[PDB]
């Protein structure tokens, strides 16, 4: 059945000698090429940057927390930068911050020398985690430090910058202190006066310009994640691929997901109008996400495949009707290929001169065995 | 903290097939695309290949391609390690991994053996 | 597949005395925009699994962080410790990571 | 309270569907033809004196809010389970250069309202202050978008929660009639379809107040208020049969 | 006098000129 269109008639018929006319044999179909994906720009965009930009960050006890949301969260800028130390992550893998989101994401951003940075994590005690900023054990998130011995330390020496050192009790996760008022270190009432029994609990900083490892200032950055169950607002980019027209592709227009040729249409949409539909409710036109244009879609093209022949007896040679296609797109083609309403044939020669009708093909065409 | 809580280990035969499921607390793994390492004792430790929670596309090491088979459990906090054709080099201490710029955590250490 | 080899993965200290340790690095492991080299030392013990000693080559992970810096361009890579002390009578291994085809280090043996 | 005939009005584009030449039968909430929209009058003014009327009119499925005010006197809603510190409840402000929608869990006092002087050699009414809630807690939502109670015209907007979405829709259309709705049909183009979560039982409307309006005196003889009127009709289920023309536009309805 | 699901529309043998000139 598989060697050739006519043996194709012979198996379908299930008999060895096939009169003379067309014959359906099989369905011929156009599977898609590829898969495109085009989803809208990222137009809000988090800014982090700007908060890794800032020229003055906020004091480590008074760490600034911000909310960021209804925006896309690029962090493949964060992998480009170099300036990052210890990008140390904890519950999330930093490769797949792009690739998963969450809900809302908190920022805190703060200074501190460079044998500090490192008491600064979950699950870790230090001088200054204790009662400056504090990291819960279970929490989901990152912790970015870069160098920044340049900008925040000088020759005479930078007091700007401020830390907490002593305190009653030890500061809750996420919560933040800015008390400035005297600690009662001794027995003895401090009263708003510094004395032997009473020191000041916030002290500044010293900077200098070769402080050397371990010393020098460090900008350091921690980063949280969370999910909840109202929808989500923030999400990283998503993939984005190239158009394509004139061609059988499948098609995700933000979860269209269907096959079908995309084609440039006149068809005008409304602004807020993204879909298309016909009267039975199928997709026709999509309107691209990234530019502002009116794609047609009209579906694969597909048909049934028509051997036409004549009498067996009287010859063994094949004429194939692709119905309804354009076979621009496919016995082989190449082979006498002649165009019509009802299909295109593939092995028949058309002629100028007309005949009787012989073998009916469609829309006033008529195949012959003739010299 | 974060903590790699891998199955027991269990004895096997040679010729069977045998599944090994690593526990995540603290998190869940549908963001973590754990690693899978098998420590040869005496030997130094060679690593066996990468999977995903969704899409795992799993790539193993050229040693370990087409024997070492591992798939993701997209929920219940858990990942399956199976194995097949386990012979004698086969013995050895498996561990997870939190696919950090190292393997941030690691099991407890399940020491699968075959015999008889 | 990278194949890297430890030297001389087997020594002996005096307490409190400098190591002088290293695994040469083929490859010439290095990354675009991040000049930190994707290699990732290891400290492991007997009877527990291997942790993170230092990571991108260069960062002391939170833990008994005696020292552990690593100078490389990426061809060589030093992890010489200053004093050795009973956390630090372990084998450490050291891992390429910007290759896919990851393959660990045989590992050196370090005793007080 | 006096009641009104809403002829064809209050039907909006249900989905961002487009459809050319296409009778479309669609089952949504919709507000039913020849109703009763309650016209509550906010503010009277006789003296200056002020007769406050912004009850707390129930959400139900949705509410299509009108009004004919060419002074914008009309500012705002307010939308909450209970309108208290307890329950989230979405606030909306309108103001010159821009609009604030903020989602928090926001104390409501008696007469919420927009502040705004006057300055006599600027010559323009720029907003004195926001004094709507007392507390502002747990602000998850801070929308922010170009203003529509932007300039005798009539404007119509239809508001409804479903699986956490709150969809405003929008037309402003000039009409001659003071005290009735225009008997003639224009369809309710989609805003913004913000995301919120939170339940929406009750529904309120915020009047903008002038400085002369504030002034320790009670009545408000500098200021008036009389041409404040809101329509208000309530959503139903409904089956709505809409015409589509070849650009795309409810050209009309059938209930 | 005035759809890809498997549903194809086979054009008549006899086009209209065709049946104009019966
Ligand atoms: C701001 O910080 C980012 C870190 O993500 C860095 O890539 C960028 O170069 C910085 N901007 C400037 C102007 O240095
Ligand atoms: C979408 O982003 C691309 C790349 O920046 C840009 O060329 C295009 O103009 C954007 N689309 C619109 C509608 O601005
Ligand atoms: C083949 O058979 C048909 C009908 O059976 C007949 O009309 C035709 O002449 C035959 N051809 C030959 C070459 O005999
Ligand atoms: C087939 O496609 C070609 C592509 O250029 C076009 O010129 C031709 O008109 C098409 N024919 C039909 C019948 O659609
Ligand atoms: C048929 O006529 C057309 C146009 O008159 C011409 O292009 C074509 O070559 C002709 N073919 C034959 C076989 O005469
Ligand atoms: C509207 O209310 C009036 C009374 O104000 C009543 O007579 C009329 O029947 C009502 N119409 C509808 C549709 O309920
Ligand atoms: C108007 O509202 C916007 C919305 O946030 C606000 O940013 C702006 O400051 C307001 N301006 C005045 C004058 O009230
Ligand atoms: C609407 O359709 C008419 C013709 O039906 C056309 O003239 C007009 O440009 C289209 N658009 C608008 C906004 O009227």
């Amino acid at each position: 059945c598989a060697l050739d269109p006519l043996s194709e008639t012979k198996c379908t018929l299930k008999s060895f000698t096939v009169e003379k006319g067309i014959y359906q044999t099989s369905n011929f179909r156009v599977q898609p090429t590829e898969s495109i994906v085009r989803f809208p720009n990222i137009t809000n965009l988090c800014p982090f940057g700007e908060v890794f930009n800032a020229t003055r960050f906020a004091s480590v006890y008074a760490w600034n927390r911000k909310r960021i949301s209804n925006c896309v969260a690029d962090y493949s800028v964060l992998y480009n930068s170099a300036s990052f130390s210890t990008f140390k992550c904890y519950g999330v893998s930093p490769t797949k911050l792009n690739d998963l989101c969450f809900t809302n994401v908190y920022a805190d951003s703060f200074v501190i020398r460079g044998d500090e940075v490192r008491q600064i994590a979950p699950g870790q005690t230090g001088k200054i985690a204790d009662y400056n900023y504090k990291l819960p054990d279970d929490f989901t998130g990152c912790v970015i430090a870069w160098n920044s011995n340049n900008l925040d330390s000088k020759v005479g020496g930078n007091y700007n910058y401020l830390y907490r050192l002593f305190r009653k009790s030890n500061l809750k996760p996420f919560e933040r202190d800015i008390s400035t008022e005297i600690y009662q270190a001794g027995s003895t009432p401090c009263n708003g006066v510094e004395g032997f029994n009473c020191y000041f609990p916030l002290q500044s900083y010293g900077f200098q310009p070769t402080n050397g490892v371990g010393y020098q200032p460090y900008r350091v950055v921690v980063l949280s994640f969370e999910l909840l169950h109202a929808p989500a607002t923030v999400c990283g980019p998503k993939k984005s691929t190239n158009l394509v027209k004139n061609k059988c592709v499948n098609f995700n227009f933000n979860g269209l997901t269907g096959t079908g040729v995309l084609t440039e249409s006149n068809k005008k949409f409304l602004p807020f109008q993204q879909f298309g539909r016909d009267i039975a409710d199928t997709t026709d036109a999509v309107r691209d996400p990234q530019t502002l244009e009116i794609l047609d879609i009209t579906p694969c093209s597909f048909g049934g495949v028509s051997v036409i022949t004549p009498g067996t007896n009287t010859s063994n040679q094949v004429a194939v009707l692709y119905q309804d296609v354009n076979c621009t797109e496919v016995y082989s083609t190449g082979s006498n290929v002649f165009q019509t309403r009802a299909g295109c044939l593939i092995g028949a020669e058309h002629v100028n001169n007309s005949y009787e009708c012989d073998i009916p093909i469609g829309a006033g065409i008529c195949a012959s065995y003739q010299t | 903290e974060v903590q790699l809580k891998q199955s027991v280990a269990e004895l096997v035969r040679p010729g069977a097939s045998v599944k090994v499921s690593c526990t995540a607390s603290g998190f869940n793994i549908k963001n973590i695309y754990m690693h899978w390492v098998k420590q040869r004792p005496e030997q130094g430790l060679d690593w066996i290949g990468r999977i995903d929670p969704a899409n795992g596309n799993s790539r193993y090491a050229p040693k370990f391609q087409d024997k070492a088979t591992i798939t993701a459990d997209t929920s219940s906090n858990t990942a399956y390690l199976q194995l097949s054709s386990l012979t004698s080099e086969d013995t050895a201490i498996y561990y997870c991994a939190d696919e950090g710029w190292g393997f941030a955590n690691w099991g407890q250490g399940t020491l699968v053996t075959v015999s008889a | 597949d990278i194949v890297m080899t430890q030297s001389p993965s087997s020594l002996t200290v005096t307490a409190g005395e400098k190591v002088t340790m290293s695994c040469k690095s083929s490859q010439s492991l290095l990354n675009s925009g991040n000049q930190k080299n994707y290699l990732t030392w290891y400290q492991q013990k007997v009877g527990q699994p291997p942790k993170l000693l230092i990571y991108w080559a260069s960062t002391r992970d939170p833990g008994v962080p005696d020292r552990f810096t690593g100078s490389g361009f990426g061809t060589d890579f030093t992890l010489t410790i200053s004093s050795v002390q009973a956390e630090d009578l372990a084998v450490y291994y050291c891992q390429n990571d910007y290759s896919y085809p990851l393959t660990f280090g045989a590992g050196t043996k370090v005793e007080l | 309270p006096a009641y009104t005939n809403s002829f064809t009005r209050g039907v909006y584009y249900p989905d961002k569907v487009f459809r050319s030449s296409v009778l479309h039968s669609t089952q949504d909430l919709f507000l039913p033809f020849f109703s009763n929209v309650t016209w509550f009058h906010a503010i009277h003014v006789s003296n200056g004196t002020k007769r406050f009327d912004n009850p707390v009119l129930p959400f139900n499925d949705g509410v299509y809010f009108a009004s004919t005010e060419k002074s914008n006197i009309i500012r705002g809603w307010i939308f909450g389970t209970t309108l208290d510190s307890k329950t989230q409840s979405l606030l909306i402000v309108n103001n010159a250069t821009n609009v604030v929608i903020k989602v928090c869990e926001f104390q409501f006092c008696n007469d919420p309202f927009l502040g705004v002087y006057y300055h006599k050699n600027n010559k323009s009414w720029m907003e004195s202050e926001f004094r709507v809630y007392s507390s502002a807690n747990n602000c998850t939502f801070e929308y922010v978008s170009q203003p529509f109670l932007m300039d005798k015209n009539l404007r119509e907007f239809v508001f409804k929660n479903i699986d956490g979405y709150f969809k405003i829709y929008s037309k402003h259309t000039p009409i001659n009639l003071v005290r009735d709705l225009p008997q003639g049909f224009s369809a309710l183009e989609p805003l913004v379809d913000l995301p919120i979560g939170i339940n929406i039982t009750r529904f309120q409307t915020l009047l903008a107040l002038h400085r002369s309006y504030l002034t320790p005196g009670d009545s408000s003889s500098g200021w008036t208020a009389g041409a404040a009127a809101y329509y208000v009709g309530y959503l139903q289920p409904r089956t709505f049969l809409l015409k589509y023309n070849e650009n795309g536009t409810i050209t009309d309805a059938v209930d | 006098v005035t759809k890809f699901n498997g549903l194809t529309v086979l054009p008549p043998l006899l086009t209209d000129e065709m049946i104009a000139q019966y």
